[PDB]
């Protein structure tokens, strides 16, 4: 019941500066050690910095020095990271950890993605895998859809309002050129099914305010 | 233990 | 000091026994090691610090050890749920710093499965927008590893193709997307993706003629 609550995700240009912020409950703020330690995408984790029980005292990753603070708000319990000069490269998942005496991280926040981008808030467009006898492989089919050129991540994707998981694969975004990301998620169906069973992947993309169904029907190849 | 060595750091 | 893991990745089954090693570039003492599991879109978990130290409510199949510049992480019996990235993690106190390992994909051994190889040619809600994207998807195939090679009227075609793999049945598929400018595509006919695979004695094409097949 240690709860270490973060600072929902950022979108930021770059050169802006962010602020992020874990909220603790459940423990004795005061009497830990916090920590900064981010990670971007499908990379592995860095350490930024910490900061000391009372605020007073911090220290930095050398590659962050000059560029990140931390601050700690004793009165709500609340951790905060600021860091400038952001650069794409500074997209990443921040996470607030708590330091164990021994010196480990022994609870962590559930993480803030910053995105650090040129590109502007876009909505997916939603795009049919249709499937066919090229996407068919002796009573295996797959189809889906591609879930396009959207900004920031994430998206939500389910089939047919969450009724059908059953060989469902959304696929991690992939960051295209132009700056948006775009995924595939696909359905693996019986061959017999298709024609018969109807598919619909819904996609909620609450950085746009933007929804999107497409029903995925064969194609004849 | 490691609590005490940063405290001790951050009193120097 | 810097941590270095390997492997990268380890195959295992579950109830194998795991080890995985952490190198430090210099001496450094194992009261300053932990040990960190993280799953796929999850925040990691201490799993182990210093002298085997497990944290609290960590089962006891998970320990380490280590002098020197060698240190390592065993799970004696790998459960489903231990399939995971681990990271080691150094600490020093003056000054103050802190350094994880590069994390070790821990990964379901399996047998060698060859893909399905699936083509999607682009639909037209795509072509009336003035793109095409074509995407060659690589469906249940083991190991990780696997090439995607994009052709258009039977030339190599670069520069503009992603792919995304997915996390590991304890498979993988992959999706690769070749997008074009309309313009582009109906410059050409023959869209083919040909895939190399352990599993595949030859290289798997799928292909289609624009507008057909
Ligand atoms: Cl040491
Ligand atoms: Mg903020
Ligand atoms: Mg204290
Ligand atoms: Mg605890
Ligand atoms: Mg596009
Ligand atoms: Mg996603
Ligand atoms: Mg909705
Ligand atoms: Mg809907
Ligand atoms: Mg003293
Ligand atoms: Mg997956």
């Amino acid at each position: 019941q240690v709860q270490l609550v973060q600072s929902g995700a950022e979108v930021k240009k770059p050169g802006a500066s962010m602020k992020v912020s874990c909220k603790a409950s459940g423990f004795t703020f005061t009497d830990y050690y916090m920590h900064w330690v981010r990670q971007a995408p499908r990379q592995g984790l860095e350490w930024m910095g910490l900061i000391n029980p009372s605020g007073s005292g911090t220290a930095y990753a050398q590659n962050f020095q000059g560029r990140v603070t931390l601050a700690r708000d004793t009165s709500t319990s609340t951790l905060y990271m600021e860091m400038g000069s952001l650069t794409s490269d500074d997209t990443a998942v921040y996470y607030c950890a708590r330091m164990d005496s021994s010196g480990s991280y022994d609870h962590w926040g559930q993480g803030t993605l910053v995105t650090v981008s040129s590109a502007s808030t876009k909505g997916p467009s939603v795009f049919p895998l249709a499937p066919s006898s090229k996407s068919t492989s002796g009573g295996t089919a797959a189809l889906g859809c591609l879930v396009k050129d959207y900004f920031p991540e994430p998206v939500t994707v389910s089939w047919n309002s969450g009724a059908l998981t059953s060989g469902v694969h959304t696929f991690p975004a992939v960051l295209q050129s132009s700056g948006l990301y775009s995924l595939s998620s696909v359905v693996t169906v019986p061959s017999s099914s298709l024609g018969t069973q109807t598919y619909i992947c819904n996609v909620n993309h609450k950085p746009s305010n933007t929804k999107v169904d497409k029903k995925v029907e064969p194609k004849s190849c | 233990d490691f609590q005490d060595e940063l405290d001790e750091f951050f009193k120097n | 000091t810097t941590l270095t893991q390997s492997p990268g990745t380890l195959s295992l089954s579950p109830g194998d026994r795991a080890t995985l090693s952490c190198r430090a570039s210099q001496t450094i003492r194992i009261s300053y090691l932990a040990w960190y599991q993280q799953k796929p879109g999850q925040a990691p978990r201490l799993l182990v610090y210093g002298p085997s130290i497990r944290a609290t409510g960590i089962p006891d199949r998970f320990s380490a050890r280590g002098s020197g510049t060698d240190f390592t992480l065993t799970i004696s019996r790998l459960e489903p749920e231990d399939f995971a990235v681990y990271y080691c993690q150094h600490y020093g106190s003056s000054p103050p710093r802190y350094t994880f390992g590069q994390g070790t994909k821990l990964e379901i051994k399996r047998t060698v499965a060859a893909p399905s190889v699936f083509i999607f040619p682009p639909s037209d809600e795509q072509l009336k927008s003035g793109t095409a994207s074509v995407v060659c998807l690589l469906n249940n195939f083991y190991p990780r590893e696997a090439k995607v090679q994009w052709k258009v009227d039977n030339a190599l075609q670069s520069g503009n193709s992603q792919e995304s793999v997915t996390e590991q049945d304890s498979t993988y598929s992959l999706s690769s997307t070749l997008t074009l400018s309309k313009a582009d595509y109906e410059k050409h006919k023959v869209y083919a993706c040909e895939v190399t695979h352990q599993g595949l004695s030859s290289p798997v094409t799928k292909s289609f003629n624009r507008g057909e097949c």
